[PDB]
DNA sequence: TACAAAATTCCATGACA
DNA sequence: ATTGTCATGGAATTTTGTA
DNA sequence: TACAAAATTCCATGACA
DNA sequence: ATTGTCATGGAATTTTGTA
């Protein structure tokens, strides 16, 4: 219909003249620079480009270059990123090419007892029959406890912490979502001493960074330690848990049992520094130097971040993918951005997710 | 003198025998001289073995100067010897029936004492349950000197917790 | 010995004078800035260092922190270091902090038949009794052949293979180093041929980056095309091998099987700027257009690069460690340096290897 | 009219029965009409299931404009009719008993029928392990014209097997 | 001898277990 | 002997159709 | 108002499956 | 609601002992 007036050389708003349209095999034709290419009504051009498109679900550029070989028409790609944000296939499968915007340096806790994270590491080789380790770190100070479990379970963790909370209660208990700690029991336990959990967005260990990181370290003395040996780890967690938390941070310049009393045990090597003021003027000296410690600013974002827009349309990936399934869920729109790395979704569909942009990928088009 | 800090001693004693409870008998009881800081341990005995078994579980968290005792067979005996002078902990011991410790510590140990029977009648083979409960209050107490708790003393800070 | 001097108040060579050094406890101290310290003889500085050393088997500052409590004397760090390098335990269990130098870019294969990159994808889900695709890509053009097989062996490689050259036979097969390809057998056919049979560096799926990086293609297609049907495979992968020999690379502007043919086949959307030319002047422009592509450049080196200098000590990953053993093997020298990306080196022991540095660690002090 | 070029024209063919090769008996023949590039699969039957599969196997490679055969039942069949419509091949057939081809294309297809019977005696139930080794003899054989190989034409480029 | 916008090129990001 | 690669979609740049 | 070298601080790199 | 962390050992910087 709105091709004949354009053979009769009148101008059609998009359709650059200077250039002759012509007619053979009763299609529309234009003599171009890169050859004679077809002109399709806009009434066949979705087809075609789906068609392209269909082939191996190219992107953009690869899908406008098939294109290209037989026809044109005005604002060719406009048309074809249209069909690609109607893709289910490649939404769902395609990766990301934009990376999560900077990290956070969470603000670190006022005073010991504060917050608490834990975590379990394993399994490992059979030791005594004991095949797992609960780790939990002190925010504050990083002082931490070790304790050997049969099973990754709410009732070694019950059992192992109703030792740990002889010394103190902890305002805040920071653990992963494993089953373990998402458990029924485990929360109504903690309820019982007036302990909030707080869990990490789901699949995102960074959030457990504190207690992550001191397994690194409790894994790294172990290994050392049992160089050449047996691995027989239950004899040494003790040990272990005595050499880690008197050691320097050399950024800190302290031990975590330095921060957590104040002065150093019967340990060797014992810091002698303040022998000499009473324990007073040593627990304000120790208030002081708490609140004095290094604390890490948040790096700068690359070239190409993104970040997420209350009412943005969001993916969330996979968390265990078959073989050869899509890596991510349908779209989903932030219904609330907690901080510039945490959001709440409408996911599948439709329940609230508290979720990490590392989990996330920005729904392209 | 140097002033008096927290490890510089560690006073323990055998309490017991009790009504069992989880088949456990007695209790050790560690209270730092400086701060009146107490842990208990539960034992099947009074014995070096359990000693030994339950102070290497208190001294991965801290290791003290000086342990002071009464000259209890479990803590004169060699092998507690050698475990002491393996982690370097001087042994101290009180003259037999002159068992003197610091003013401060005898107070606590007292209530310890008090403490036990109070919630140990009515609920008696229920008592290693609520050993946590127990040394959480009384590291908690107010000693009207030096109107600081144990746990303020030994961390420079309030409790969650607080009685 | 060497200490009566100083308390005489005679210079030693590296005795700092202006501080006092006084006696107590039948040692010798010092009075310093810091504190008082103690000074120790020559004859036991040594055991001090290893003794702090191994409390949790620190590195130079954490380890010097410790001592410096108790401890003074000339140029401590130097003697911590000492230590620090004839650590057996440490050196073969901490992680590196110097990453590999920038990465090479290999030249284009000239000619199409020069190299094929061969690889095996899987296991996948049962399909007609398949388990696995061996994937074929020549060097040059990036045309790929696929190949279902029921086990990533010699039997099926060679089975395939057979079928493959009898189009044309290549110059060089490039794989890794799988059981499959570095078996006795398959020589043995290839050297039949007349192909030489290059291999990938041990644990290092770069080298084989043209085949690996098809790798993803080939499976990103399959799931696409298998979205909310069963998994079925086995019938899928001609339309995709076609379907991904006719896709352009933006970059390139071209597919696969244009730089293998010159001009397109019968599938859609068929290139027709050469329908003009004899195949002689079609054949004439591919052989430039071949020569002309784009080829990416090196990256600049990260901050803290390190290189391998014939005659360096450098220690090998372990390949699959147990669990809590070493992640490193013990050192070994660098023999000759490859390319900058590539030595040989002396291992355990003595053995000729030929290595990449990213499954190398510079040995530290 | 336009130049020739590969994949304009596919010209097809039986060769057999010949004696069983791992319980083979026939050879299609592919070859394609402007290169004389030659392909060759060994089947079990010249029916038009056993064209397809081949076929399906050659296509992945690429698609010809055009095939041309022989009127065989199996090249007749509407099962192939459908076949080629579905990858968009225009069928064309040569008339019954004139079977016509291109000048080269019998000059082509008379070499394969003389080197099959040269290596096919003294080493008859051997024949489909030489297949790519067939093959690759007459890619790479000189037709007097153009003074190049189906290899050459085909790739733009020498082989690493010459003859 | 200059404009807005389309068309192209750039290119960090991530995945090949 | 041996060695990373390239589709993707926003952004940055270049070219285009019209003065 | 200054030098070489030791001592300290900086900080990218990698590992917590 | 929730959020990355920090030991390590070369290099870059600052301080030190002596003029
Ligand atoms: C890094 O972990 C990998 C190990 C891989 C592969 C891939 C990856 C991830 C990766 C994949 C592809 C390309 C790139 Cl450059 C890349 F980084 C293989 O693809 C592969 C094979 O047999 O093909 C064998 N391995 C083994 C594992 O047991 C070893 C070589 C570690
Ligand atoms: C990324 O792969 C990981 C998955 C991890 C963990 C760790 C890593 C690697 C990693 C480890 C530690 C810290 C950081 Cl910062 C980090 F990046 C855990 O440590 C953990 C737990 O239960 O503790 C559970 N996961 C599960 C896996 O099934 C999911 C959270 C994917
Ligand atoms: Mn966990
Ligand atoms: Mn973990
Ligand atoms: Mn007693
Ligand atoms: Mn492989
Ligand atoms: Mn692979
Ligand atoms: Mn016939
Ligand atoms: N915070
Ligand atoms: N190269
Ligand atoms: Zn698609
Ligand atoms: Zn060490």
């Amino acid at each position: 219909a709105e091709l004949d007036q354009l053979l009769q050389g009148h101008y059609i708003k998009g359709y650059p003249k200077q250039y002759t349209y012509f007619l053979e095999d009763g299609k529309v034709k234009v003599s171009r620079p890169e050859g004679v290419k077809i002109i399709p009504p806009q009434s066949d051009r979705q087809k075609i480009v789906l068609q392209a498109h269909n082939l191996a679900h190219t992107g953009r550029e690869a899908t406008l270059l098939k294109i290209a070989n037989l026809y044109w028409w005005p604002n060719m790609r406009k048309d074809v990123v249209k069909q690609l944000g109607r893709c289910q296939q490649c939404l769902i499968t395609n990766a990301s090419n934009k990376a999560s915007g900077p990290i956070l340096r969470p603000d670190r806790p006022q005073k010991p007892f504060d917050k608490f994270f834990i975590d379990y590491i394993g399994p490992l080789p059979p030791s005594q029959g004991y095949l797992y380790v609960l780790v939990v770190v002190d925010g504050m100070t990083g002082f931490t406890w070790l304790y050997p479990t049969k099973a990754p379970s709410t009732s070694a963790t019950v059992k192992s912490l109703n030792v740990l909370t002889s010394i103190a209660i902890p305002k805040v208990i920071h653990s992963d979502q494993g089953a373990a700690f998402t458990s029924s029991t485990f929360a109504e336990w903690a309820k019982e001493r007036g302990i909030h959990l707080e869990f990490s967005t789901p699949y995102h260990p960074q959030s457990s960074g504190k207690v992550e990181r001191k397994n690194s370290d409790i894994k790294r003395l172990l290994t050392k330690l049992l160089v050449g040996r047996p691995t027989k780890w239950y004899d040494l967690l003790p040990v272990v848990q005595l050499a880690l938390n008197n050691t320097y941070s050399p950024v800190l310049k302290y031990t975590p049992h330095q921060l957590l009393f104040g002065i150093d045990s019967n340990t060797p090597f014992a810091n002698q520094d303040t022998l000499d003021l009473t324990r007073e003027e040593e627990l304000s000296l120790l208030q002081e130097i708490r609140t004095s410690l290094y604390h890490p600013s948040t790096p700068p974002a690359s070239s190409r971040s993104w970040s997420p827009v209350v009412g943005q349309l969001v993916q969330e990936r996979v968390a265990r993918p078959a073989s050869l399934r899509p890596r991510w869920h349908k779209p989903s729109t932030v219904l609330k951005v907690l901080n510039p790395r945490t959001v709440v979704i409408l996911d599948h569909l439709g329940n609230n997710r508290t979720v990490s942009i590392d989990n996330l990928k920005p729904t392209s088009h | 003198d140097r002033p008096q800090k927290p490890f510089d001693k560690f006073f323990i004693d055998y309490i017991g025998p009790l009504p069992p409870s989880q088949g456990y008998l007695y209790v050790l009881v560690v209270v730092d001289g400086m701060t009146g800081f107490t842990w208990l341990y539960p034992t099947k005995a009074p014995s070096t073995s359990a000693t030994v078994k339950s102070l290497n579980v208190l001294t991965s968290i801290a290791i003290p100067k000086v342990i002071h005792s009464d000259q209890g067979a479990a803590f004169t005996s060699s092998t507690f010897a050698e475990w002491a002078k393996e982690r370097g902990i001087h042994l101290e011991f009180s003259t037999p029936y002159h068992p003197q410790s610091s003013g401060k510590v005898e107070r606590k140990n007292s209530d310890i004492k008090r403490l036990l029977t109070k919630l140990l009648v009515g609920r008696p083979t229920k008592w290693y349950d609520l050993l946590p409960v127990v040394q959480l209050a009384l590291n908690n107490t107010y000693s009207p000197v030096l109107k600081y708790t144990p746990h303020q003393l030994l961390f420079g800070i309030d409790s969650n917790t607080p009685f």
